[PDB]
């Protein structure tokens, strides 16, 4: 039952990403077989999802989705291996999605992208070891950044500041920007640095996880607890005041801990990669993954 | 008229994908042969067991396709030198899986990245994949002549990059592949795929690289400028090197996104399709040369072997050496001979070695040119050769004899001569044995004679080119030495090379030997100044000749005769490269050796390490007497 979307939905599920309403946004690449690209899906309910049937809207995508994120409401930001940063956007009823734009500017697979807190602007990074900082409303690249001297494994935009972002990549650089600096990057000190996340309520602080699954805590103004046996792919904070902070690995776990990192929740619910996580709006205690196993699941987390 | 293939790291429809290329006029397709985003894990429950197709269905294409437009790239998550062992293993796995794939299809080539300066167990992977089963996937491995890292922007606060210029720190790439094919003991499966950035280093390093296996060069679209009409296009340094590679028939490849938008994709191909257009065309030596590039032969030895009829025939086609010798012989009667003794007095010239009679015409041409007056012998041991000269002597001449069938060193002359003309020179000057030869027949030269050639010299120099070791290597035999392929030297048109130092003087002889002993064994000590660090892989060998005063002919390139192709470049082998680093001296010796029965050399390295003396009592390499 599925309107101007495809029959059949990519088997290697990249993104899970909840907006305010409660709604599931959904990115999923095809990483083997006669056919590789990628696909975009709204589930306005998250329970039926991954059900091509019982979804809200989605799209074909020419080519694969190494990441995405939001854009406000009714945007979606993404990564193509094409080397394009594509926008989205949702029609008025929101039961299309719609290409604004797709530019190909990397000279590879773009691999990472953040919207700056402006909403205005957002930066992708690239295995081209190339960062770009894109204006969304023009659609033109401001500022193109050789920072780096290998494949740019993540970044992530300030929350507050939207001149401000984190980079890190295979040549073992953390980077701290600001875009008002005559020289902009900034390195912060063994093993390559996966994943980066700001905390929500510190300016200041951060935590990364590096190839061999140690997540680390720092503020520019070091504590640390291996939480896993493989890479972490990722961080995300939940919404809560003092908030907690789900880590997510090629080992096919995930891990919930503390503000001191220690360990409060654990999931082998998968049985392939595990490449997101997203808590809801309308539960603090609701944790949503994704993996290459195909499996949306719905995680209560007890606080 | 130009080769050239497509990189892309994204093919959603290895069909249509493969079209789309063809129509913008490519050759082949560097691509992915597993998704480079989909890793694999080999060990470790549950990921191990991901069901379903690793890859796409080999069905997809014919095995021609597979077999001549396909390029396979290496996922680029594969890490074998990871500080990491989990990953180190997982990479171990995915790399043969990958290269067992790109066995499996036939695919022609398959790219590797040289991406930092530890490829140790990268190395090592793919020797054990070289040695397991039967394949011949050539090996392309991407090297940049400049390090990401070196090229980064600047704009690091807490993390500049060096305003001092380095010599080494700019030169690092080429010891990363050096390092990299030393481990694979030089495999002839393993070749450069040179990247080029945007800044070129300085014109030493890129001396560097030719003399290493390119087989492909390959261009990112943002190194190209914009014209005029808004077309891309590449600086005059840029292009200068293009024209350097165009020369060694390297495969061109384009990478990266189209920059120049409005302008189509099709067109950074027609800039280089244009570039290869206007180039100079090749002169006579170089069209003539065309297929002998770099081919290893033994040097001919027409003293003791009997040359064949086409072999002669091709010689006598060279259009400068036989007008040079003509011109030698014309000053020289003019010399001997005053104006009123122009019809009283008549020259004895022999021609020794005379072959089918090209130095005869010669003689003949310079007499009448001259307006003096000649009786011509012509000497000839080969008689497969004399039966040429007594066919043109009887159809043409009945003017007595000589054409007279003998040994110069056996033959005894009905009287003694005035000028003796030879042509028994080698690509090393004496190494036919003119030396030994002119010795015997001095004797019927009159006292106050002159020989044509009067006197030659050999020349050699230093040279790097990991092409040629490789070419002597495969020389190796049955039944004799496995290093004797090292100890002898090869006639052969040096091209994949690099010319370490200047060439100097090695052994020189005058004729006739007008001092008693008359030895003709040697033993010299060259010394060759180093301006960058190399590796030593051998000496190229070349000569020069006075056959009468002014009158010369040379294969020494900068006094390159021109279009004279009779001779091409001898090459000396070392059994073992010599690394040498700038400022260094390279310390050659060489000896001229002989007995009764063979003439041969032996040569040694002194500096900066020692090398084994070579060819120890001919025991490789002789000349026969
Ligand atoms: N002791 C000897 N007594 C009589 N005849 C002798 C002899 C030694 C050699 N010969 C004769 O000399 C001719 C060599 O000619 C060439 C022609 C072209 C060449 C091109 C490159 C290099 N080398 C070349 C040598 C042959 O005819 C051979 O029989």
């Amino acid at each position: 039952l599925p309107p101007n979307a495809p029959a059949c939905m990519e088997r290697q599920l990249e993104a899970a990403r909840y907006r305010s309403d409660g709604a599931l946004l959904l990115g999923a690449s095809s990483l083997s077989g006669r056919c590789w690209a990628g696909s975009l899906w709204l589930f306005k309910d998250p329970c039926a999802a991954p059900n091509e049937g019982f979804c809200s809207a989605g799209v074909q995508t020419e080519a694969g989705v190494a990441d995405l994120t939001w854009v406000g409401e009714r945007g979606i930001l993404v990564a193509s291996d094409s080397g394009a940063v594509e926008l989205w956007e949702l029609d008025e009823n929101e039961t299309l999605i719609v290409s604004k734009f797709c530019k190909y500017e990397h000279d590879d697979i773009v691999s990472t992208v953040s919207v700056l807190s402006s909403g205005t602007q957002a930066v992708s990074g690239s295995k081209d070891i190339c960062i770009k900082v894109w204006d969304l409303a023009q659609q033109v690249v401001l500022s193109s950044y050789r920072a780096h001297a290998a494949q740019v494994t993540c970044v992530a935009a300030s929350p507050h500041k939207d001149s401000v972002f984190l980079s890190c990549s295979e040549d073992n650089r953390i980077l701290l920007w600001d875009t008002r600096c005559p020289k902009p990057a900034s390195q912060i000190g063994g093993y390559l640095p996966t994943s980066l996340a700001w905390h929500p309520q510190q300016s200041e602080v951060f935590v990364f996880g590096d190839e061999n699954g140690t997540v680390s805590l720092v503020d520019t103004k070091v504590l640390s607890s291996a939480v896993h046996s493989q890479c972490v792919t990722g961080l995300v904070f939940s919404p809560h005041s003092v908030p907690f902070l789900a880590s997510l690995s090629e080992d096919c776990s995930l891990a919930v801990l503390d503000s001191s990192l220690s360990e409060l929740f654990r999931s082998q619910a998968h049985r392939d990669f595990v490449r997101d996580a997203t808590w809801s709006p309308l539960n603090h205690s609701l944790l949503t993954t994704v993996g290459w196993d195909h499996q949306v699941v719905h995680h209560v987390v007890p606080t | 008229r130009v080769s050239s293939g497509r990189d892309l790291n994204c093919v959603p429809e290895i069909a249509d994908t493969l079209g789309a290329v063809a129509k913008q006029g490519f050759d082949f397709l560097c691509m992915p042969v597993f998704h480079p985003r989909f890793k694999r894990e080999f060990i470790q429950e549950p990921a191990k067991n991901r069901p379903g197709p690793q890859t796409r269905s080999d069905l997809l294409l014919s095995g021609r396709d597979w077999n001549t437009l396909i390029v396979g790239k290496l996922s680029p998550w594969i890490r074998p030198d990871s500080k990491v062992e989990k990953i180190r293993r997982n990479s171990e796995a995915a790399m043969l899986q990958e290269l067992n794939f790109g066995a499996y299809l036939g695919l022609p080539a398959f790219l590797l990245p040289l991406n930092q300066e530890d490829n140790t167990n990268l190395a090592r992977v793919l020797t054990n994949h070289i040695h397991t089963g039967h394949h011949s996937s050539m090996f392309w491995m991407r090297v940049p002549l400049v390090a990401p890292e070196d090229l980064r922007d600047d704009i690091i606060e807490n993390a500049p990059t060096t305003h001092t210029e380095e010599y080494s720190g700019e030169e690092k790439t080429w010891m990363w592949w050096h390092n990299f094919r030393t481990l694979c003991d030089y495999s002839k499966r393993i070749a450069v795929a040179l990247e080029i950035g945007a800044d070129l280093p300085s014109n030493h390093v890129i001396d560097r690289w030719l003399g290493e296996p390119i087989k492909a060069a390959i261009l990112p679209t943002s190194i190209f400028l914009t014209n005029k009409k808004g077309f891309p296009v590449l600086s005059k340094m840029h292009q200068r090197l293009i024209f350097r590679l165009l020369k060694l028939e390297v495969q061109f490849i384009i990478t990266g996104t189209n920059h120049h938008s409005e302008k189509e994709f099709c067109s950074y191909l027609q800039y280089l399709e244009y570039l290869s257009q206007n180039r100079p065309p090749p002169n006579a030596y170089e069209l003539f040369a065309k297929g002998y590039e770099d081919y290893l032969q033994s040097p001919l030895q027409p003293l003791m072997d009997n040359l064949e009829s086409q072999t002669y025939e091709v010689f006598e086609k060279d259009p400068i050496k036989y007008s040079q010798y003509q011109q030698a012989i014309y000053k020289c009667l003019l010399d001997r001979v005053p104006e009123e003794e122009k019809d009283t007095n008549v020259q004895v010239l022999m021609v020794l070695g005379a072959g089918r009679g090209p130095l005869v015409n010669a003689s003949l041409r310079a007499a009448k040119q001259a307006d003096r007056r000649i009786k011509l012998y012509a000497v000839e041991k080969n008689p497969n050769a004399v039966v040429t000269l007594e066919n043109w002597q009887f159809e043409e001449w009945g003017s007595q004899v000589t054409v007279v069938s003998s040994d110069m060193r056996e033959w005894v002359a009905p009287e003694k001569a005035d000028i003796i003309v030879s042509e028994l020179l080698g690509s090393f000057a004496d190494n036919e044995l003119s030396p030994e030869c002119l010795d015997g027949a001095q004797h019927f030269l009159k006292d106050d004679g002159v020989s044509i050639p009067g006197e030659y010299t050999s020349f050699l120099a230093p040279i790097s080119s990991s092409k040629l070791y490789n070419e002597v290597r495969a020389c190796r035999e049955k039944d004799r030495d496995p290093e004797a392929q090292f100890e002898m030297p090869y006639v052969v048109r040096l091209h994949n090379f690099h010319q370490l130092s200047a060439p100097q003087p090695c052994f020189t002889f005058s004729h006739p030997n007008r001092d008693p002993m008359i030895d003709n064994n040697r033993y010299c000590t060259l010394e060759f100044p180093v301006e960058v660090n190399t590796v030593l892989h051998g000496f190229a060998g070349y000569f020069e000749t006075v056959l009468y005063q002014d009158i010369t002919l040379s294969i020494r390139p900068e006094t390159h005769s021109p279009g004279m192709f009779s001779w091409f470049p001898i090459l000396f082998p070392i059994k073992q490269p010599i690394t040498v680093r700038e400022g260094q001296t390279i310390c050659v010796r060489f000896w001229r050796c002989s007995n009764s029965k063979k003439v041969w050399y032996e040569w040694a390295v002194t500096a900066p390490v020692c090398s084994a003396i070579h060819n120890p009592t001919g025991r490789s390499y002789t000349i026969g007497l």
